[PDB]
């Protein structure tokens, strides 16, 4: 299930979730109708998550929904990332296109 | 912080809605079983339960009082609730009472005597307290034998002795120096 | 009192769960400290069981909670 945006204050922004469906430390979190991820940091207690953008804090508002992921940040390895340029999210960030990945590895071990 | 000091707002702001609407007796009946409900020990733990949400905790108060709640008063529940203040409640109560009591011209007063004193008594109190506090006084007498003679009056922050007990301490100040 | 009968008689049928004084549950977890409500006799410096068979240590007995 879904949660919202509470606070925000620089790069640290604080998300609430139904008491059943708060997510994991380290899972990654997707803002709705906007290209920026988070990462939870810490549980504050009554559902309460706080957590980092990994994107431009610009276009974010009080209010909008977040949805979990069910996992930490995941990035392609292997073959495929030779020769390529790549953010911290594993995206490209030449202009040779989608990257021909066969495999994803979470970034926490 | 003090309580008295996170109290203030919402006392204050009860105070004057039921002033503006002529509900002044109502909120006191409303407070004070939300004051005495909230110290219960069964309620006083099902508020400290770290998986109930606020909105649980307002509606379960809502729900033991049931028919001593009108709307309004159901509203203000929910915003204490809501801003996290359920703790504040029997002050809530306590510092309503006071603004009411000055916005009706009325004053409570304590008083201690060595021995019961006679309505006859207490009226002759109660008369010259209201010329110098010019408001309508409210005794509450009481017993207290330390006393050997005399009564002791307090209302506030004003404390008038006239018990033999304090004119035996001056008389040892006067003579122990 | 203020407490009616009718008052008394709701708060009876409220779902008050009773918390043994040996059990806690995790309020908030940050950096390896666990916050804990409950746990009334755990002992300063007494180990704590989580479930999936991870421990911890109690260091802080405060008036409202356990920091492990």
């Amino acid at each position: 299930s879904s949660g919202r945006i509470v606070q925000i204050i620089g790069a640290v922004i604080d998300v609430e979730f139904p008491r059943d469906a708060v997510p994991s430390i380290y899972e990654a979190l997707k803002v709705q109708g906007v290209e920026t991820t988070l990462e939870v940091q810490q549980q504050l207690g009554d559902g309460v998550v706080r957590s980092i953008a990994m994107g431009s804090t610009e276009g974010l508002k009080r209010g909008l929904n977040v949805d979990s992921t069910g996992a930490a940040i995941s990035v392609p390895v292997g073959k495929a990332t030779l020769g390529r340029i790549m953010d911290v999210l594993g995206n490209p960030i030449d202009e040779a296109g989608p990257i021909g990945e066969e495999e994803r590895w979470g970034i926490h071990r | 912080a003090e309580l008295t000091t996170l109290a203030r707002p919402y006392a204050k702001a009860a105070f004057e809605y039921a002033q503006a609407h002529q509900q002044l007796a109502d909120w006191s009946a409303a407070l004070g079983v939300l004051a005495a409900v909230s110290q219960d020990d069964t309620v006083r733990q099902l508020l400290k339960e770290p998986q109930l949400t606020s909105s649980a905790k307002a509606q379960s108060l809502i729900d033991v009082c049931g028919d001593k709640l009108n709307a309004p008063a159901q509203n203000f529940v929910r915003t204490v609730a809501e801003n996290k203040r359920l703790e504040l409640l029997p002050t809530i109560a306590e510092m309503y009472e006071q603004l009411k009591a000055e916005q009706e011209k009325s004053v409570e007063v304590e008083v201690t005597s060595a021995f019961t004193l006679s309505k006859e008594q207490q009226d002759k109190l109660a008369k010259a307290l209201s010329a110098r506090l010019s408001r309508e006084v409210r005794l509450h007498a009481s017993e207290d034998a330390s006393l050997i003679g005399g009564v002791i009056i307090r209302a506030g922050d004003l404390v008038i002795d006239g018990s033999v007990r304090g004119k035996l301490a001056k008389l040892a100040e006067a003579l122990k120096s | 009192s203020e407490i009616s009968e009718i008052i008394k008689g709701r708060i009876e049928k409220l779902d008050v769960a009773s918390q043994a004084r040996n059990e806690g549950t995790i309020v908030s977890v940050s950096d390896g400290i666990v916050r804990i409500y409950g746990l009334a006799d755990v002992m300063y410096g007494e180990m704590i069981e989580f479930p999936g068979g991870v421990y911890g240590m109690a260091l802080n007995l405060e008036q409202d909670s356990v920091g492990a």
